[PDB]
């Protein structure tokens, strides 16, 4: 939660952080979508590319970024403190995220974020201590007339009751990895009684083209 | 900068020493805290020449007119990008 | 056209938005998408302008400028920089999930958008600058942009039309204030996502520097649509001066929570009681609706009985169309819970750069949770109002806006429901 950093002793320029050599031809992939000239555009996804090989940015990963990309360190540590994904501390295998705006609380995310805190012992911040499970508190992820939804590490888990999120902490447990939709019976946006519209056969291509194309 | 907008006439600083009681500043310079204020220059050297002072002017030294733009700061091909904001 | 709303499904721009057909390129040509591309980019830059200038299309990103004026600020000799479009995929609004459906169900149309509106804006690539909470929507956008490559759609030779375009996503990684146009270039070119001042406007300097239209995800995806159908078919859709379609996402306290794609001047409660299901408990349960998303001002049950869903008819009832995203709040809700918690989130998401908005949305997030319990007098809320007055129009990009409306919509329409808190708090705490 703190924007400065202290060298702990597995947080330090001294912390072994080098990318694979697979990763190091992604970031060729990714350098050359950029001008050339504006190597520097590549901080954001490069650095989060740190994040997925490692699960977290010590200042090593931090500081890989800036050398291979011929940009000053402190451009790299504004862009690693300025946006919320980046982890500068380490998070569990499982982050789970829960949105707690106003389209989601209104549907009742607090119920599931006291579910998530009664099933796994923890509050918000907290980490469990086989460190499988973050829990924090996030803001609007995009996804408010499925609420209320949680985020875990790429997933959406949407429409969910407190049994619902009790169950997807269960079979993270287990080992198996879940589906990413909504809890209830709906597919992913749509009317939850029925379709209110699209019911139509979509038309297809020529239908309604003006003359002169 | 409204203090650079009027011609001042200062003198020589004499010995400050200190007062051997107290530490202060002791001085014999009547003309010490002596600072005169002028609209121009011209009237500032027709003071000093009138009451016969040895006087040395310094010209006004005007802050040039610089070249700004915001956008400037985020440009194509020259070095005048900013690195952050 | 008198009466607005009822849209016909063959009138539909949105066909597959909600995943009920293959969003790949095989479905997306048998759903009208990428046909006749080619006699679309060959009819030049101004044919394609003039188009979506007759089709009354306004910014579908929330602000609502003219789309066409706004793309034709490129229509310009080339100075020897290249030209970029750039799609605004980011939708950190509260409320707002369409952007989510478009990319992920129909990511042909938006790639089709890209190539025809990069074409009337000359520009050379689509940096397509995606929300990075939005992960599986950016795969499924890249295997749809794969798909276009391998059909040769885009990249060398763009449906066999001479012109070279290329189509990029970029990731965001977690910033609301990265969805302002000025602060999403800034975020593309590897800094801190703060907006810049204007001008210059991104069209004069933009991404790069280049001259640059960043546009939210559904103008450019209702483009090919534009196209082909004609500009007088989305011209003869909503009132005069608010054409067109518009998807909308109604949540809350609504029987069927759903994103539906809807006529422009619809009225609010008609769309709230025949796509979601109405208000839960019926609707004399309405207490307010934040009719487009958490930065315009709410509604109380009073306004929305008879208001169309447009943005004129929204500005003459003192709050915004936005992103027509409808928050529906019942009789049951904490309305300063809300609306703080609304501030909350603003203060969250605001990226510090200057002074009202860094300082004074902190500010008004401590007196709102001081609200919540009462533990205020009633000349406070006042003196929030005069807050929200020197926060709005002094900052550099509208969230200063966007987090002072909610306020004085809050005060506006509910000053006796924060005058009795208070009074309760002072009255059961001496
Ligand atoms: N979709 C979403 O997730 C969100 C949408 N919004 C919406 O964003 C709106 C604010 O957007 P802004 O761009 O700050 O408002 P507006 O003042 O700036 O401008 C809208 C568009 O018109 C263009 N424009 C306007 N005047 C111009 C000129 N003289 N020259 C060149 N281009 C010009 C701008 O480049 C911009 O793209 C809010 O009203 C809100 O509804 C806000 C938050 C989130
Ligand atoms: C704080 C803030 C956040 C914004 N976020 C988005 C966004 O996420 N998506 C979007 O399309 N427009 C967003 N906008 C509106 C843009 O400034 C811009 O008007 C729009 O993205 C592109 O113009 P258009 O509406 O013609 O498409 C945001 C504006 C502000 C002030
Ligand atoms: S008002 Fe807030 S969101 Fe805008 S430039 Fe300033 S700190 Fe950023
Ligand atoms: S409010 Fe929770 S997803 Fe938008």
């Amino acid at each position: 939660a703190l924007f400065v950093h202290r060298d702990t002793p597995k947080n330090n320029p001294e912390t072994p952080f080098d990318f694979t050599p697979e990763n190091y031809k992604r970031i060729e992939a990714i350098v050359k979508n950029y001008p050339e000239g504006h190597k520097a555009a590549a901080v954001l996804p490069v650095l989060d590319l740190a994040q997925r090989q490692n699960g977290w940015l010590p200042i090593s990963a931090m500081n890989k970024v800036a050398e291979i990309l011929q940009v000053p360190p402190m451009r790299v540590y504004e862009v690693a403190t300025f946006y919320t994904m980046y982890n500068r501390k380490p998070v569990g295998k499982y982050h789970i995220q829960v949105c707690t705006t106003t389209p989601c609380m209104l549907r009742n995310s607090d119920s599931i974020l006291e579910a998530i805190q009664k099933k796994l012992g923890i509050k918000v911040g907290e980490t469990t201590p086989d460190k499988l499970f973050t829990l924090i508190e996030v803001e609007c992820l995009g996804a408010c007339v499925n609420a209320p939804m949680v985020q875990i590490n790429d997933n959406y888990y949407e429409d969910l009751t407190p049994k619902d999120i009790e169950e997807i902490i269960d079979e993270l447990k287990a080992g198996k990895i879940p589906k990413p939709g909504p809890r209830s019976g709906r597919f992913s946006c749509e009317p939850a009684g029925g379709l209110t519209s699209l019911t139509e056969p979509p038309k297809g291509p020529g239908f309604g083209v003006q003359a002169g194309l | 900068v409204n203090n650079t907008k009027k011609w001042k006439m200062e003198f020589d600083t004499r010995e400050r020493w200190e007062n051997p009681l107290m530490g202060w500043a002791s001085t014999a310079d009547p003309l010490s805290n002596l600072v005169l204020t002028f609209s121009t220059k011209e009237d500032a050297i027709a003071f000093a020449e009138k009451n016969g002072w040895s006087y040395d002017v310094e010209e006004r030294k005007v802050p040039k007119p610089k070249s700004k733009s915001y956008g400037a700061n985020f440009s194509w091909n020259k070095r005048t990008r900013v690195s952050t904001k | 056209k008198t009466s607005f709303g009822s849209l016909k499904d063959e009138d539909r721009i949105f066909t597959n938005l909600y995943g009920r057909h293959d969003w790949r390129l095989k479905g997306a040509q048998s759903r009208g998408d990428w046909y006749k591309t080619k006699e679309i980019l060959l009819k030049g830059p101004d044919w394609i302008l003039g188009e979506v200038k007759t089709s009354g299309l306004r910014g579908r990103g929330g602000a609502g400028f003219p789309t066409g004026l706004k793309w034709s600020f490129m229509n310009k000799p080339s100075d020897g920089r290249p030209k970029y479009l750039v799609v605004n995929a980011d939708e950190g609004e509260p409320g707002t999930c369409k952007d989510r459906e478009i990319i992920r169900h129909d990511p042909h149309k938006l790639v089709e958008g890209c190539l025809v509106g990069g074409r009337a804006m000359g520009a050379r690539a689509a940096y397509i600058y995606i929300r990075g909470e939005f992960y599986n929507e950016a795969s499924n956008l890249q295997v749809a942009i794969r798909e276009a490559y391998e059909a040769g759609l885009i990249g060398k030779n763009a449906c066999g039309s001479g012109y070279d375009f290329d189509v990029f996503v970029v990731r965001g990684a977690g910033a609301y204030i990265c969805g302002e146009e000025t602060a999403l270039i800034e975020s593309i070119e590897g800094k801190q996502g703060k907006p810049r001042l204007k001008p210059p406007f991104p069209a004069d300097v933009g991404v790069f520097g280049c001259p640059t239209t960043v546009a939210n995800v559904e103008t450019v995806a209702v483009s090919p649509t534009i196209c082909r159908r004609g500009g007088a078919w989305f011209a003869s859709f909503g009132r005069e001066r608010n054409s067109g379609t518009k998807l909308f996402n109604i949540s809350g306290h609504v029987n069927n929570p759903c994103t539906v794609e809807e006529e422009m001047s619809v009225p609010l409660k008609e769309l709230i009681e025949k796509h979601a299901g109405g208000v839960t408990g019926g609707w004399d349960n309405l207490l307010a609706v934040i009719p487009g998303g958490s930065s315009t001002p709410l509604i109380p049950k009073s306004v929305c009985e008879t208001v169309l869903m447009d943005f004129d008819a929204l500005i003459q009832a003192q709050t915004g169309l936005g992103t027509a995203a409808v928050i529906v709040m019942d009789r049951s809700t904490d309305i300063v819970k809300a609306i703080a918690r609304l501030i909350e989130f603003y203060k969250h998401e605001s990226c510090g750069q200057c002074t009202p908005c860094r300082e004074g949305v902190d500010w008004m997030n401590k007196v709102m949770a001081r609200f919540v319990r009462g533990d205020a007098r009633p000349a406070e809320i006042d003196s929030l109002w005069e807050i929200s007055k020197q926060i709005e129009g002094h900052t550099i990009c509208a969230l200063g806006d966007g987090a002072a409306w909610p306020v004085q919509g809050l005060i506006r329409h509910f000053r006796p429901e924060l005058e009795e808190r208070m009074q309760r708090f002072a009255q059961q705490h001496q």
